[PDB]
């Protein structure tokens, strides 16, 4: 999808 | 009075322009301070040199890992901390909000919206946004991709306080 993480960055 | 602060971007080493951003300190008082301060290297320590990892067209640019370079590390002023409130929300291009790793995580990273990024309301702290430079920013983000990796190296430069 469209995220900002920190350690995962997931779909 | 809401601190501004300024990023001087670079391409592969190429000056490209400067991006200064409002920090809304009235509502977002420890939020803001941990930016702007790693914007100046007060503290020892900050943004200058570091680079946006991750850039999506469309989306953000995000950056302000300087420990591990990568969107893996990353670390505030005072040692993570809490969400110190949702009240701003993300409401198109230009806007400032902190990158994180769930409920509570805030550290260093952040992102500068290009568009409304209104499905990360309530779980990213939003606390500042671009005053002059969004076409830098936009120039930024021509060199991302849909996976967030940048065809060239976007890095600050420099980075301080305007005021
Ligand atoms: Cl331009
Ligand atoms: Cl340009």
């Amino acid at each position: 999808x469209l995220l900002v993480t920190a350690x995962l960055v997931l779909a | 009075v809401n601190p501004t602060v300024f990023f001087d971007i670079a391409v592969d080493g190429e000056p490209l322009g400067r991006v200064s951003f409002e920090l809304f300190a009235d509502k977002v008082p420890k939020t803001a301070e941990n930016f702007r301060a790693l914007s100046t290297g007060e503290k020892g320590f900050g943004y200058k040199g570091s680079c946006f990892h991750r850039i999506i067209p469309g989306f953000m640019c995000q950056g302000g890992d300087f420990t591990r370079h990568n969107g893996t590390g990353g670390k505030s002023i005072y040692g993570k901390f809490e969400d110190e409130n949702f009240i701003l929300k993300h409401t198109g291009p230009g806007i400032l909000s902190m990158a994180n790793a769930g409920p509570n995580t805030n550290g260093s990273q952040f992102f500068i919206c290009t568009a409304k990024t209104e499905w990360l309301d309530g779980k990213h702290v939003v606390f500042g946004k671009v005053k002059e430079g969004m076409n830098i920013v936009e120039a930024m983000e021509r060199f991302g991709s849909r996976n967030g990796k940048t065809s060239k190296k976007i890095t600050i430069a420099d980075c301080g306080q305007l005021e």
